[PDB]
């Protein structure tokens, strides 16, 4: 399968592309995110929609919406990407370094992500579980145009690559691909087509 | 809009054409009855739309039609009671003035209508231009603008990657008909300072002259950015294009004129708003008078003396110096205006204002005699 | 309706009056008109209700400390003002503008603001200050001074460029809100 694997893993471009596209769609659709330590009647649900323009983030101190996102220009409708330095994830989050009343507990370490914008104010966020957290940071890295850091993302990429190479190889069944590609037959150096083109 | 529809209708006694016979409900529907429905809803709108001027302006001929055809005497009376309600709302209730913006969407990236044309926008009553441009960034992709606030962005006249440009333009005054001769109370003006507005302008401070440090005044020029809106503000659409834009210019004399004019108009403004008011803080009086008594940051008294009143500016302008005498007139009516300021201060004068009013009387009569001699005014 | 009195206190060597009138001008950056008046006041909402906002311009002159202790009583808030790249402004505030205001009224919300933040990181002005052996006041310096006095909020915005300026005044208005 060595030539087959060469052929397969050489034509990547579109697979990670589509996975990142899906991540982007996930951020655009968005859902109710969690604030910090939503305890004293604080909204553990509030939405953050990536723009239809993909230029603003519809994040705002919205209420406990079990449905999910409510569509409007949120309490903080703007989050341009031109200034998004990064997102601190895990212990790197300032909300994970808080030792005051907002001290995030030990059950939010993987729910730790705060978008770096303005270099001082971080969208100190908490996730409902690991997978959507990884997807959020994935899509944000897609806004940064970098790699996807969900384990399930690499799952999707490998399985799509395997299925795709599976769904191409049909015709060369009963035939082999030499590791060195079979010799290109010497074309007639004259471009002369005795019968017309097409 | 509903009116525009009713505008098509006539008070005729009959159901005339079924085209206007709407599909929400349908029976005989004689024209005057339809206008009656429409006018009911229109007046309801205006009542909840706060535009009771329109409410009354229609209710008049509404009752006219009542009596003239139908004798809806019950409707006559209730309609007129509502008219009374509207008038009371007018005199009593006060209304805020929305900030106004002539908006240039620049970029071939905008649609054909959305590109390179100055759309005058009726914002909200108290809009900050920054939040306005913010929602434009919400409005459009490519959240970036021109710092070319005054001039157009020619590159982004035909470039993609839409740019923008905005600012709070001047709401040009309304024209209260037959009220200019009339000492009308304020309610008409407050209702007119930001509504029924089609002309607009934004400020263009400019430095055309000798930019010496103390004087900003022989250089200060305002290239007023005159606008005409195609349609009334308010109107069928909040925003609108500029129907016609015009730049302007303002000479060092004319800009001295306007500085002292805004000075005096704000003096008169605070004085008069205090005059008919009684539940007013005297802090603004302290503001005005404490600022006036000291031509402090720069001696605007002395600044105008040097810039225009003195001989050097006769050197700049011998023939057309008959406006620095007009600056003398401006101050010479300012200090009687400052005198009504003194009056309102004194009638609302307190213990900590007492040293303040001491300085008021003292230095103010000082500037009085000073303009009578040094500034060369011929007072009243 | 509400009217807030605020005695702005800080040195005139930084020319905060430019910033204040520019905001009152609400100007496009660099397009404001400074005036001859003092104590520029206006009326802008932040939320729910506009406020008759009064920004008393007490210039940097220390002599006016004869009647600025009349401005301190019965004043809703105060704007204590310094420049981050004018160290003399820093020390003058902590020596005159901070203490005199603090002690004339040890009970009033107080907001320390760092002027010329645009020049706090200005390589040319900073290298001048180092050549002039002047320390560019960084964010931690003002942070420490704030937690020293417990100013209701310490800030640093821009005058020529109006950056954070509108936000700074927004929190200034919401301070009594």
């Amino acid at each position: 399968s060595r030539p087959i694997l060469e052929l397969k893993e050489k034509i990547q471009p579109e697979i990670l592309e589509l996975i990142k596209q899906q991540r982007l769609n996930r951020l655009v659709e968005g859902t109710c995110f969690r604030k910090l330590n939503a305890r004293r009647r604080q909204d553990k649900f509030w939405y953050c929609r990536l723009s239809p323009n993909h230029k603003v983030l519809h994040y705002g101190d919205l209420e406990e919406s079990p449905q999910g996102e409510v569509p409007h220009d949120s309490l903080q409708d703007k989050l341009p990407v031109a200034d998004i330095k990064a997102v601190v994830t895990g212990k790197d989050c300032p909300h994970m370094k808080e030792k005051g009343a907002l001290k995030q507990n030990k059950e939010v370490l993987e729910l730790a992500f705060s978008i770096l914008y303005d270099s001082n104010c971080q969208l100190n966020f908490i996730a409902p579980d690991k997978h959507e957290y990884c997807i959020w940071t994935d899509g944000l890295n897609a806004l940064l145009g970098k790699d996807m850091m969900s384990d399930l993302t690499r799952n999707d990429l490998d399985t799509l690559l395997s299925m795709e190479i599976k769904l191409r190889l049909l015709d060369l069944e009963n035939i082999q691909i030499p590791d060195a590609p079979p010799p290109i037959p010497k074309e007639p150096s004259n471009y002369d087509f005795v019968y017309d083109c097409n | 809009t509903l009116l525009l529809h009713a505008e098509l209708l006539q008070w005729s006694d009959k159901p005339c054409v079924p085209h206007l016979l709407q599909r929400d409900s349908y029976y005989v529907y004689t024209q005057q009855e339809l206008k009656e429905k429409l006018y009911q809803e229109i007046i309801s709108y205006f009542d909840k739309g706060k535009m009771w001027e329109k409410a009354i302006k229609l209710s008049k001929e509404l009752a006219e039609t009542y009596e003239s055809k139908v004798f809806d005497y019950e409707g006559l009376g209730n309609l007129l009671k509502k008219r009374a309600s509207f008038y009371e709302n007018i005199i009593k209730a006060m209304r805020p003035q929305p900030e106004y913006f002539a908006v240039g969407y620049y970029g071939q990236g905008f649609p054909s209508f959305l590109r390179n044309k100055i759309f005058i926008y009726r914002g909200k009553e108290y809009e900050r231009r920054e939040d306005f441009s913010l929602r434009l960034l919400t409005q459009f992709p490519n959240a970036e603008k021109m710092t070319s606030t005054t001039p157009p962005g020619e590159d982004i006249k035909s470039s993609p990657k839409q740019y923008m440009q905005c600012f709070t333009v001047k709401p040009v005054m309304s024209l209260p008909p037959s009220y200019k001769d009339k000492p009308v109370p304020e309610q008409i003006l407050n209702y007119y300072r930001a509504n029924e507005v089609q002309q607009f302008r934004y400020s263009r401070p400019f430095r055309k002259g000798e930019k010496d440090p103390d004087n900003e005044f022989a250089t200060m020029w305002i290239e007023r950015t005159t606008y005409t809106t195609a349609y009334t503000f308010p109107g069928i659409l909040k925003w609108f294009e500029v129907k016609q834009i015009s730049t302007e210019e303002i000479s060092p004399l004319e800009n001295a004129i306007e500085t002292m004019e805004l000075t005096n108009e704000r003096i008169s403004n605070c004085v008069q708003q205090h005059a008919w008011d009684r539940s007013l803080s005297v802090h603004p009086l302290s503001m005005l008078l404490s600022g006036i008594v000291d031509p402090a940051v720069m001696g605007g008294f002395s600044n105008y003396e040097k810039a225009f009143f003195t001989e050097k500016y006769l050197q700049e302008h011998p023939e057309d110096q008959e406006k620095v005498e007009l600056l003398k007139r401006l101050i010479a009516l300012q200090m009687p205006l400052l005198t009504e300021g003194i009056r309102i201060h004194g009638e609302k004068l307190t213990e900590q204002l007492k040293p303040l009013h001491e300085r008021l009387s003292s230095c103010f009569r000082e500037l009085k005699e000073k303009v009578e001699k040094h500034y060369g005014v011929i007072t009243l | 309706m509400q009217a807030i009195k605020c005695v702005v206190v800080g040195d005139g060597a930084v020319a905060k009056t430019c910033l204040l009138i520019s905001y009152t001008t609400n100007a496009f950056p660099g397009e404001y008109i400074p005036t001859v008046f003092d104590n520029y006041s206006a009326n802008v909402m932040v939320d729910g209700k506009p406020v008759n906002l009064g920004l008393w311009d007490t210039a940097g002159q220390e002599d006016y400390d004869r009647l600025r202790p009349l401005s301190y009583p019965q004043t809703d808030v105060f704007l204590i003002c310094f420049s981050l790249v004018s160290p003399a402004s820093f020390e003058n505030v902590r020596a005159k503008w901070y203490p005199e205001v603090r002690h004339h009224c040890p009970n009033t919300p107080i907001i320390l603001v760092g002027t010329k933040l645009d020049l706090r990181d200005d390589k040319d002005t900073i290298e001048k200050l180092k050549e002039k052996k002047l320390t560019p006041i960084t964010y931690p310096q003002g942070l420490a001074m704030a937690k020293e006095i417990g100013a209701v909020k310490y800030l640093e915005c821009s005058a020529l460029t109006q950056r954070g300026l509108k936000t700074v005044f927004d929190e200034a208005i919401r301070a009594v809100l």
